[PDB]
């Protein structure tokens, strides 16, 4: 279950970050939006960047050091 | 130079920690197994020369796994639009973004 | 964050209770034997530090290969131990 | 062996300490080759999982490979419940 | 609420240390027919008061050839570190939860060193140098032989957290398990704080308020040992639902240690330098090898490995 | 690469600079030896945690073992050039020449 | 007598009372009653992030069941 | 020193370039650098003096510096690759680092300045194993690691080498120091054909370690370290100075001795590859070797200098200690011009 | 090089299993036993295919799995399990040592009923 | 995010700068410490628990103590500060440099978003990586842990012989 409820919460974040991507990123000359840096279309794990590179810092300090200062 | 004492006797000193896509401890894979294992299997049988003129697109996919400079230049360019879109006024963040929404499970 | 916290406390509490104690009533107006034991101390710490992760180690599947190899470090450091005290590392004489 | 039970018998005497180190390390190199209970701790920890037990996919011929944890057919740990 | 924990963690142990300065001060006065502090206070209960006010109301003598730097860190470090090791103790629970609690003990002893060594470097005296040398070179010996024991005696643990310590000593004591162990850390605490009989450094330059501090941290690591040992080999009982049986019990067996401290200090006389150094080197790092080496081959030889989680 | 790799690399060019501009003191020169041994390991950590290259981890233990124990061989050295000449000064060591 | 130092003991005792009994009173005043969660590994992290989110209250310790669910 | 812990020290410095040489792990091959240096420590300090002990120092500093700047260059390596196998290297900054750091254990110059001065603070025996076998181990590295090594920046260091190694050579009187700038300019040879054939890299090696045995034994066998010392062979057993002159002749790299084959053939290989001006400066410059070789054998074979009076007494008493080898080194240091195409058994 | 393809919103809302961990872990054993066949089509389809977005529907059958799970829990033992979950979420670690007496109620619960 | 991680690295070269001038043995000593400190804090919050404790453990208490235990027992200007100055001045200056943009001038190219952005979203579960990895050293690194021994054990016999004299 913990997965499932895992990777339907990463695609449910990257399709946001996607969006608010193309919603900014409307006026440069060349930008191609969702475009991968990788030359295989094999699925590559997100970075931690790409999921929480748009939220707010609060999130951004939960996620990268909940663990590492739980004590 | 290199006398391959451990390819004549069939020992392993040290082939288990030359690469991360080995076998490990309780079958924890590495962060770019994959792209390490396509550059290995493309390079492997057809020596030095022609695997750096050959697997260029692998050990380009391997490099980018291990560094992320290209995704962290993407991610700092968004940025830097976004920032600049917010001091002008004219770009908005969603509620998701802003901290007023429900995550998920 | 908690670890930081308390450590901040401690170092603060102690550096006021020293300068209270201060200021206070401040109101106005080579030895060679010596040197071999702390090179033998630094070795046998050395020696330590290989030995710490042995809690982990006996969760493995390879017992007969992770015992040999403790063995192995033990009888070395206790080798060590011999080779000195014979050769007179852990005398005081003088 | 009158030599060696006189050497044991003067370090016994003179070296107690050095005597109950020596035999305590001679005694934790020797016994675990020769126990029965190796195997049973080997055999414990491979039964403890740490990964994810991962499926096969069923091609008709694993009449060793159970269908469901309940099934008879599978590594049993009942030797593990009565020890 | 944290800093109210952390606060409830410090000063008690500051008042702890003080009453047990006037405890010692008793035990040692009935133990030699005398009666001990009966006057300032009803039945001496203001020893530590008066004692307090008075070394901060006494005039220092820092001297004028010294680092002021060094003079005023090294108590301040003593301090820090002496309250600093009360964190990852549980008793029940610990205020800090670390999953690697006894390695963080380690590493705040081996800090806990360079008190001794900066505070005799500080003084600018040849002759309380070399005193702080030769402190030095008994504490890193029994560090030594300390760490040796902790390992041995946490392979039958699992891991290195003091709740699991807790969990594993639920039914019987370490020290029923392997008393050696016992006998030989005791001394090893013992020689550590430079307890008597290893009370060598004072068998100077500081005076006043500085002197207190490092009184303060010396009996603060006294407490700290006695508590460690207590839990490390006296482990008690714990109820989820209350869990003040088990800080009872364990609060009685910090003091019946701290007790026995007092008690091997005022019964027993003083070991030499060369004696105690040999004690260690060729009496009791042999045997604690030894024991390591029949620690590590009994889990494994008895089928009773603990579970890493 | 981020900019604490940067750091680190910085911190460990520096202690190397600093070894190979001695002062008056040889240990001096053993201290800045440790520093770089210390930058080494902050990296080789970082980088071996970073890609989650999990039989890598004995590694730093290992480095640090080997430096510290070439840091003993440094400071018997040291101690048997201060007995020899009276001060750990590296200008005493001039007795061969090139 | 003998007994004379008891009160030194007595207090002693007391002060060393406070710490272990203060830490439980405080883990179970922030945990509503219960107490707090060891998250020792990246999994017991995860279980704590997820009660979190389920309870929205922003409270790992507020928890819901069967009348949550349906 | 012990015989026992002499042999063992011994066996240990062996077991770390054995180790060094067999391993496919770059943290291998560190740790038998630093268990070799860890055990060649003592082989220097064994006759203790003040000056065998400043040159242990300075041997230490050195090698400790070199040590560091490869972990260095092991750790750049694996942060842009992630790769522990030695192979070429993936990064030109580590490529770099790892050059720099193998020049300064070999010796190359400028980093050449602890040669002569280790050389002259230890003994003839120290000096032997010192040079032979610690230019033996970095030299199997930089074979290994060759086809990454930088053409400009090996082929400067060789040159500079080759060039102090003769004019240090000119300057100095003392055996060791003279002993120890041969050995800079071997190895700048032996670098320099480096990036082209590990062969002919190996062939020289060879070729340098059989003489260098050779002319060490001799002056272990004549106990003289210095040119005066070696004057006075002639007149106790003029045998060795007649085999010194002519191994001193074969390290000149003269026809039709065994010395000209690894310059002969090194010539050979750069000439395939269109380089010229270097194979033609390296040859001229070889002429101060050969000359400050000639200056020492006139002191030695080809003149009778002035001898004492208790030469009397040595001529009465007799030599005990016999050398091992010392024929076979002497007879494969100066005839072996007509096995030259045993390089492809090298191969 | 290349589009990265991500699955709208609309196909990636699922009704979610809002239970505590607590919850969760008390109905263990017997959710595996129970719900084993959708979650192993689900882990094998995720091993296999390597792909989040290739095993959306399998994710889907194992909320559903569970659900129904719960609801068939709740309909029967639903006081026999608030009481076991609730013994299991006061400990720390959340341990089933202590609550030997709520499992076996809730154990001769689901036995008798289900 | 707050730059924690650049914070504790910048404070790492300070101090490295600092024990690096050298103005003493013992000040570099202490600083030296005060960088070890700092170091073991950057791979803690990393997330190297046992490799940070084994750092601080193992450099301060045995190989830090040994150097300042030999220099106390010795006892035996403008150039420091300025070589002080000096460092802190270039190491300020490529922060500077990092922050406004990415210092890729330098032999090596940086670009600085956020060590939490160089993280990943993996995790293990009911054990430690790093824990499991270094326990690894038994069951396999079995060459290592022989090479390693033999060296402390020549390293013994070493330290033995040249301290003996004669
Ligand atoms: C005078 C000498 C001074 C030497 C030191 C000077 C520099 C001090 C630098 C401090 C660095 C702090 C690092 C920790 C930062 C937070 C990281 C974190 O959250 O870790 C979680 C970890 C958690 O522990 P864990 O290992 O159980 O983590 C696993 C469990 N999880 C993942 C669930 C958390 O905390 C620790 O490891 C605690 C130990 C920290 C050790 C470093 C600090 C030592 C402080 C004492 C020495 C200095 C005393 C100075 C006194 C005054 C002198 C004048
Ligand atoms: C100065 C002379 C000292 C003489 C010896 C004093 C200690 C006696 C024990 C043997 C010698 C010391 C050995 C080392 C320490 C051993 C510790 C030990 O076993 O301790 C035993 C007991 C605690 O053990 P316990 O039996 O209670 O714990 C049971 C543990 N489980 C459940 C795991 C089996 O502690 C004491 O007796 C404390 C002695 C020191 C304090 C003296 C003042 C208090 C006197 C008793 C007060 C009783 C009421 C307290 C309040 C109750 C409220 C409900
Ligand atoms: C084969 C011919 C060798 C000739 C030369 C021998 C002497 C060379 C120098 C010493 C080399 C030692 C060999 C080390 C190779 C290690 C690999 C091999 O030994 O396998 C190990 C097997 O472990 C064994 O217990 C041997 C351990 C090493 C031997 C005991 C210690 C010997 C130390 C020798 C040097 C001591 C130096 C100091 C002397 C005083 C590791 O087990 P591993 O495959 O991975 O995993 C478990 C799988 N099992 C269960 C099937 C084994
Ligand atoms: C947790 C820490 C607790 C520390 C204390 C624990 C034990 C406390 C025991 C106190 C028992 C009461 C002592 C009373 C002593 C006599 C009081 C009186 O005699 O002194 C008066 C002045 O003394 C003070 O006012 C009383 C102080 C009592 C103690 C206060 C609490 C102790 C301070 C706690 C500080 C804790 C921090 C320090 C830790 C080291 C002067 O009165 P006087 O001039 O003759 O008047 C004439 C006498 N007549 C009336 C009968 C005719
Ligand atoms: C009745 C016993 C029943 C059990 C018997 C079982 C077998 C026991 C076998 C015991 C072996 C005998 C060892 C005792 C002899 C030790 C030598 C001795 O007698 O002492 C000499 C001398 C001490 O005399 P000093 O006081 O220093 O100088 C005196 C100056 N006038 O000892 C030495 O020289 C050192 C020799 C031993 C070094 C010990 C160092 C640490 C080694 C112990 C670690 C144990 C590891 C276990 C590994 C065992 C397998 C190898
Ligand atoms: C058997 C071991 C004993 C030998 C070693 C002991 C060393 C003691 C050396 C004695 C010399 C005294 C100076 C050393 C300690 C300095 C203490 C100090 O600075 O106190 C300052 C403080 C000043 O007054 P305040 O309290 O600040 O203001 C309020 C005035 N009522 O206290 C004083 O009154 C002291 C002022 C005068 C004392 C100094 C006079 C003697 C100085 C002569 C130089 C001797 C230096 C000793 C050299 C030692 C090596 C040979
Ligand atoms: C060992 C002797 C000198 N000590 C004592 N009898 N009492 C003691 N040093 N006085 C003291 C009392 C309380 C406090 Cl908090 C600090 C110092």
């Amino acid at each position: 279950l913990f997965q499932a409820e895992k990777d339907r919460r990463v695609l449910q974040m990257l399709r946001e970050n996607l969006e608010e991507e193309a919603i900014i990123m409307k006026d440069v000359p060349d930008w191609k939006v969702g475009e991968s840096v990788f030359h295989t279309t094999r699925w590559v794990t997100p970075m931690m960047g790409e999921l929480y590179g748009l939220r707010t810092n609060e999130e951004i300090l939960s996620a990268t050091y909940g663990f590492i200062w739980y004590t | 130079p290199f006398f391959d004492v451990q390819k004549r006797l069939g020992l392993d000193l040290d082939r288990w920690m030359t690469i991360q896509s080995a076998e490990q401890p309780h079958k924890i894979p590495g962060r770019c197994h994959a792209f390490e294992k396509e550059w290995i299997e493309c390079a492997h049988g057809i020596g030095g020369i022609r695997a750096e003129k050959e697997c260029k697109i692998e050990f380009d996919d391997f490099v980018e796994c291990l560094l992320r400079q290209k995704t962290m230049k993407r991610l700092s360019a968004i940025k830097r639009q976004r920032d600049k879109l917010i001091k002008e006024g004219k770009y908005t963040p969603p509620p998701h973004h802003l901290g007023k929404e429900d995550p998920r499970p | 964050m908690n670890i930081m916290l308390t450590l901040l406390t401690n170092v603060t509490l102690a550096s006021l209770l020293v300068l209270i104690a201060f200021w206070l009533p401040q109101l106005n107006a080579f030895s060679m034997k010596f040197f071999l034991v702390a090179i033998t101390f630094l070795l046998f710490d050395l020696e330590i530090a290989l030995l710490l992760p042995l809690p982990w180690a006996s969760q493995t599947n390879n017992l007969k290969t992770m015992l040999t190899m403790a063995l192995f470090l033990l009888i070395l450091l206790a080798a060590s131990l011999a080779y000195e005290w014979t050769q007179k590392g852990l005398e005081w004489a003088e | 062996a009158g030599r060696i039970a006189s050497f044991l018998k003067n370090a016994w005497a003179k070296e107690p300490v050095l005597v109950a180190s020596f035999a305590i390390g001679g005694l934790a190199i020797i016994l675990p080759s020769l126990s029965p209970y190796t195997n049973y701790a080997i055999r414990i920890n491979r039964a403890t999982p740490y990964n994810y037990p991962v499926p096969l996919r069923d091609d008709g011929n694993m009449p060793d490979v159970p269908s469901h944890p309940q099934d008879p057919q599978g590594p049993s740990l009942e030797w593990l419940k009565n020890l | 609420m944290f800093m109210i924990n952390i606060l409830s963690l410090i000063i008690p142990i500051l008042l702890a240390v003080a009453f047990l300065t006037l405890v010692e001060r008793k035990v040692l006065g009935y133990m030699q027919l005398r009666k001990g502090p009966n006057v300032v206070g009803p039945y001496g209960l203001l020893q530590p008061i008066a004692d307090a006010l008075k070394l901060f109301t006494k005039e220092p003598l820092r001297p004028a050839t010294s680092s002021i730097s060094m003079f005023i860190i090294a108590p301040i470090l003593a301090l820090s570190l002496a309250l600093t090791m009360w964190v990852p103790l549980p008793m029940p629970y610990p205020l800090i939860n670390m999953n690697l609690g006894v390695l963080f003990m380690l590493a705040m002893s081996s800090l806990a060193v360079y008190s001794i060594l900066w505070s005799g470097w500080a003084s600018n005296s040849k002759y309380a140098l070399i005193g702080a040398l030769r402190a030095v070179a008994q504490t890193i010996s029994y560090e030594v032989t300390l760490a040796i024991i902790l390992l041995s005696v946490l392979l039958m643990n699992g891991s290195y957290t003091l709740s699991t310590l807790i969990t594993t000593q639920e039914h019987i004591w370490m020290i029923f398990t392997s008393w050696p162990l016992a006998m030989m850390w005791f001394i090893s605490t013992l020689a550590e704080t430079n307890r008597a009989p290893f009370d060598l450094t004072e068998g100077v330059e500081y005076a006043a308020g500085p002197f207190a501090m490092f009184f303060m941290a010396e009996y603060a690591n006294i407490i700290m040992m006695n508590a460690f040992t207590a839990i490390l080999f006296l482990g008690a009982s714990h109820d989820p639902h209350t869990p003040e049986l088990y800080t009872i019990n364990f609060v009685l067996k910090t003091l019946a240690l701290t007790i026995t401290f007092l008690w091997i200090r005022a019964s027993y006389p003083r070991f030499r330098y060369d004696q105690l150094m040999h004690l260690l080197w060729k009496s009791f790092l042999p045997l604690t090898l030894a024991l390591c080496m029949w620690h590590i081959s009994l889990p494994i030889m008895t089928a009773s490995i603990p579970p890493q989680s | 690469m981020p900019l604490v790799y940067m750091n680190i690399i910085m911190a460990f060019a520096i202690a190397l600079a600093g070894l190979l501009m001695y002062r008056s003191h040889l240990m001096s020169s053993l201290l800045c030896l440790e520093g770089m041994m210390l930058s080494l390991f902050i990296m080789s950590t970082l980088i071996i945690l970073n890609t989650h290259f999990t039989l890598a981890n004995m590694m730093p233990i290992i480095l640090l073992v080997f430096a510290a124990c070439e840091a003993a061989l440094g400071l018997s050295l040291l101690v048997m050039v201060s007995n020899t000449y009276g001060t750990d000064y590296v200008q005493n060591l001039n007795l061969l020449q090139c | 007598m003998w007994f004379e130092i008891l009160p030194g003991i007595a207090v002693m005792a007391a002060c060393l009372f406070i710490p272990g009994m203060a830490t439980a009173h405080i883990h179970k005043f922030t945990n509503g009653g219960k107490e707090k969660r060891v998250a020792h590994f990246s999994y017991q992290w995860n279980l704590m992030e997820r009660d979190r989110c389920i309870s929205g209250v922003n409270r790992y310790h507020v928890t819901k069941g069967l009348e949550n669910i349906d | 020193m012990n015989p026992i812990i002499y042999t063992t020290l011994i066996m240990t410095v062996m077991s770390g370039t054995m180790l060094v040489m067999i391993s496919s792990h770059w943290l291998l091959i560190w740790i038998g650098f630093e268990m070799n240096l860890l055990a060649m420590i003592p082989v220097l300090m064994k006759n203790f003096n003040p000056r065998a002990t400043e040159a242990a120092t300075k041997y230490f500093l050195t090698q400790a510096t070199a040590s560091m700047m490869l972990m260095m260059a092991i750790i750049i390596n694996l942060l842009y690759s992630g790769q522990w196998t030695i192979t070429k290297m993936f990064n030109p900054v580590a490529m770099t680092m790892m050059t720099m750091a193998l020049a300064m254990k070999l010796g190359l110059s400028p980093f050449h300045f602890w040669v002569p001065e280790v050389t002259q603070g230890i003994s003839l025996q120290a000096g032997l194993l010192l040079l032979t076998w610690q230019k033996l181990a970095p030299l199997s590295v930089l074979c290994q690691i060759s086809q990454s090594i930088n053409p400009n920046l090996m082929l400067t260091m060789a040159m500079l080498s080759i060039l102090i190694g003769g004019w240090g050579g000119l300057n100095q009187t003392q055996l060791r120091k003279i002993m120890a700038y041969s050995s800079i300019a071997h190895m700048g040879w032996m670098t320099a054909v480096l990036p082209y054939n590990t062969t002919m890299t190996i062939l020289n090696l060879l070729i340098y370690i059989t003489m260098t045995l050779a002319m060490f034994m001799l002056l272990i066998h004549s106990s003289a370290t210095t040119t005066l010392s070696l004057s006075h062979t002639w007149n106790k057993m003029p045998v060795i100075t007649s085999l010194m002159m002519v191994t001193l002749l074969s390290m000149g790299g003269l026809p039709p001795l065994s010395g000209f084959m690894p310059k002969w053939m090194i010539i050979q290989e750069m000439t395939k590859n269109e380089s010229i001006i270097m194979p033609t400066l390296m040859a001229m410059t070889a002429l101060l070797n050969l000359y400050f070789y000639m200056r020492l054998a006139y002191s030695s074979s080809l003149t009778m200098f002035p001898s004492t009076n208790n030469m009397k007494m040595k001529w009465q008493f007799e030599h005990t200690k016999q050398m091992k080898l010392l024929p076979t080194m002497i007879v494969l240091s100066t005839l072996v011009l007509p096995m030259t195409p045993a390089l492809s058994s090298l191969n | 090089p290349g589009i990265v393809e991500l699955p709208t919103l609309e196909d990636l809302k699922v009704q979610e299993v809002k239970v505590s961990s607590s919850v969760l872990k008390a109905a263990a054993h017997h959710y595996g036993a129970q719900c084993d066949k959708p979650n192993k089509e689900f882990m094998l389809c995720r091993w296999e295919e390597k792909d989040p977005r290739r095993c959306l529907e399998e994710g889907k059958l194992v909320n559903q799995c569970a659900l129904d799970f719960f609801r068939q829990i709740k309909r029967h033992c639903a006081e026999p399990f608030t009481e076991y979950w609730t013994c299991i979420d006061y400990s720390g670690l959340q341990l089933f040592r202590h609550c030997r007496k709520q499992q076996a109620k809730f154990d001769e619960c689901v036995l008798d009923k289900l | 995010t707050m730059y924690i991680a650049f914070i504790l690295s910048t404070i790492f070269v300070i101090g490295f700068v600092g024990f690096s001038s050298k103005p003493s043995p013992i000040y570099g000593g202490l600083g030296l410490i005060v960088s070890g400190g700092v170091g073991c804090g950057i791979v803690l919050n990393f997330g190297g628990s046992f490799l940070g404790l084994m750092v601080f453990l193992i450099y301060l208490g045995g190989m830090l103590v040994v150097f300042g235990y030999t220099t106390a027992m010795a006892t035996e200007n403008k150039t420091v500060f300025g070589a002080f100055v000096s460092g802190l001045m270039m190491e300020f200056c490529m922060v500077y440099y990092a922050l406004k943009e990415e210092e890729v001038e330098i032999i090596f190219k940086f670009n600085g978003l956020g060590d939490w952005v160089i993280y990943d979203t993996g995790d293990s579960g009911f054990f430690s990586e790093e824990a499991m990895g270094i326990a690894a050293l038994y069951s396999y690194g079995t060459w290592l842990v022989i090479v390693t021994g033999w060296s402390l054990l020549i390293g013994v016999v070493v330290i033995m012989e040249i301290t003996r004299g004669n």
